[PDB]
């Protein structure tokens, strides 16, 4: 039985989820939803109509830094 | 649409910079390097969390270290 | 010319000796953890077999155990790990309470701290003190 | 005998665990259990049939550096052995 | 470089703990370490108070600063 | 690589290590790595109430980051040498 | 700035640490990471002021906030 090795596990996936709302949680204890417009390799990403749950507020186009991102899921 | 390009696009434009912790910085984006470390003009310093507390009206330039930068907001 | 080293000073050298042995692990959140160490790496990422989580209570001389299983521990979260000793590990060990209570009491006891420390600290900086206390570093 | 015998690495187990189920704990305290669909050398991973504790979901991506420890299937060591 | 233009000025250096330190900027580097002269410390803003003053040079550890900003 | 080199001249000697806990552990030093992670041998902590297993442990290996202080005797190394080595360091 | 540290090497320096603590000692060595050695040092933990001294201590850079002269 083939012993797999480390595998862009989502980077191609970044392509897949575009144009749709997604859920992002960031270091610090703050998450945010919003339609994903653009994305890069380093996972930095652009989100429209961003809402920032804190522990909500509207915010327009934004760039979230993919060096602080923690988990990304669809909403 | 590319994130950095979005920030390249932003230069010379009023920008908000939200940090992992409950603290927002707003002013004019003078420019940013690869680590996304940000340079800001006439920056207002905010700690939020509702009632907002303004901390300083930074007159002149500021080097804001990118570690903490979580979301960049045009305007 | 060349300066020799007496011992193998590397992370791997220290860790390897505990392989296939039973070790303790202290987590940054304060979880105690016991088990037999299978494999590890230079970043001290560990795999434990027959892992067992163990809340202590020397105040009232009681302890709890819960069977954890096979865990892969990401190393940055470890305060310290040690090779146990089945020679001096039977006499030291109290009546043992049921676990479910422990997490409950542990949560309340460990929780009450976060607030208190986070409240008694916040009022330290305003004076010129440095008391950084998070909810993940309570070991 | 997974170490000296196979010179195994933690990553090499999590890499072979695809399609198995695992409970991940994140530095937040959040418990995430789902079905591992993929993993990377930095230990970031995608999961399926995710259930997130503290929102049932279908897929999810996690960062390697915000993991605490991963609880895995009991038989996993056996599977690697063969 | 902001740092070159910046060098020699009265700057503000805020640290992670939010302790503000105001001084004349003798030197700085790549890890973002910061040398000052006659640095005084306030919790969030100078107006807020003074908790300490240093009549001598100060060294601040790059990992702790969130910003360097010129006093005007 | 100066502090790394420092300790190896400190191997096989007694010392105490105050964690960010405030916890203090005394033991004989057995190893270091360039990460200034510490391995010790003859354990005896001060707060033997919170950690009651530190008695049945042959070995403990400590992550550097957790450390706050390491306490040593004066007679354990050269102040002139340290200062000299520190001078040469590029940094 | 690392050098400014070279300047006062072997002299009394003041260190302010993350942990509600503050220290004084002669400075014997220092590191790009700020790991520091202090011969003849004394420290001040707040709580409201307490002190403990040891002939020599290694200080973990991770904790160090700022260094200066007393
Ligand atoms: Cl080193
Ligand atoms: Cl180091």
């Amino acid at each position: 039985r083939k012993k797999f090795e480390g595998p862009r596990e989502a980077i191609l996936d970044l392509a897949k989820y575009k144009d749709s709302k997604i859920r992002v949680k960031l270091m610090g204890g703050k998450l945010v939803i919003g339609v994903l417009k653009g994305y890069d390799q380093l996972m930095n990403l652009v989100l429209d109509d961003t809402v920032e749950y804190m522990s909500a507020r509207k915010l327009g186009l934004t760039v979230i830094r993919g060096t602080i991102l923690v988990s990304l899921s669809s909403a | 649409i590319l994130p950095l390009e979005v920030i390249d696009k932003t230069i010379n434009q009023k920008v908000l910079i939200v940090l992992q912790s409950n603290r927002e910085f707003e002013g004019t984006l003078v420019g940013f390097d690869d680590f996304v470390n940000v340079i800001l003009e006439d920056a207002v310093e905010w700690l939020i969390d509702s009632r907002n507390e303004k901390v300083m009206q930074h007159h002149g330039r500021m080097l804001l270290s990118g570690n903490n930068i979580a979301i960049l907001v045009p305007g | 010319d060349l300066y020799l080293d007496q011992y193998n000073f590397t992370t791997t050298a220290a860790i390897v000796s505990s392989v296939d042995r039973k070790i303790f692990v202290l987590l940054r959140d304060g979880r105690m953890l016991f088990g037999v160490l299978r494999t590890f790496d230079q970043y001290a990422n560990l795999i434990l077999q027959d892992c067992v989580e163990r809340i202590y209570f020397s105040e009232e001389n009681k302890y709890a155990e819960e069977d954890r299983g096979i865990f892969m521990i990401r190393g940055e979260n470890v305060v310290m790990l040690g090779e146990v000793d089945i020679d001096k590990e039977d006499q030291p060990l109290m009546e043992r309470i049921p676990f479910k209570e422990a997490w409950l009491t542990k949560q309340k006891n460990d929780e009450k701290r976060f607030k208190e420390e986070t409240h008694k600290g916040k009022k330290m900086a305003r004076h010129g003190i440095v008391y950084d206390f998070h909810k993940s570093d309570m070991y | 005998n997974l170490y000296f015998q196979g010179s195994m690495l933690p990553l090499y187990l999590l890499t072979n665990a695809k399609g198995q189920q695992m409970q991940i704990e994140l530095k937040n305290g959040e418990i995430i259990q789902g079905i591992l669909t993929n993993v990377d050398n930095w230990m970031n991973l995608t999961l399926s049939n995710v259930t997130e504790y503290s929102v049932k979901l279908n897929e999810i991506y996690i960062r390697g550096t915000f993991i605490k420890f991963i609880k895995l299937q009991d038989n996993i060591i056996d599977k690697v052995k063969q | 470089e902001f740092l070159s233009d910046i060098i020699g000025k009265t700057v503000n250096v805020k640290l992670a703990s939010g302790l503000l330190y105001s001084g004349r900027l003798e030197s700085i580097d790549g890890f973002m370490n910061v040398a000052l002269s006659s640095a005084t410390e306030h919790y969030e803003s100078n107006n807020n108070k003074l908790l300490n003053k240093f009549n001598s040079d100060v060294f601040l550890r790059g990992t702790q600063v969130m910003y360097i900003s010129e006093q005007k | 690589m100066l502090f790394f080199s420092f300790f190896k001249t400190l191997v096989d000697q007694e010392v105490v290590v105050e964690l960010k806990n405030d916890i203090e552990i005394k033991g004989t030093l057995q190893s270091v790595d360039q990460f200034l992670n510490l391995k010790l041998d003859n354990i005896s902590s001060t707060d033997e109430k919170k950690y009651p297993h530190l008695g049945s442990v042959r070995n403990i290996f400590i992550r550097g980051s957790t450390v706050r202080y390491v306490y040593l005797n004066k007679n354990m190394v050269d102040t002139n040498l340290l200062q000299d080595a520190t001078r040469r360091e590029v940094m | 700035p690392l050098d400014l540290l070279k300047l006062n090497l072997d002299e009394r320096v003041y260190i302010k640490l993350r942990g509600a603590r503050t220290l004084v000692g002669t400075l014997q060595a220092f590191d790009s990471h700020s790991n520091i050695v202090l011969s003849d040092a004394v420290e001040t933990i707040y709580q409201s002021e307490s002190e403990r001294r040891s002939e020599m201590v290694f200080i973990r850079g991770d904790t160090v906030t700022l260094i200066s002269t007393p």
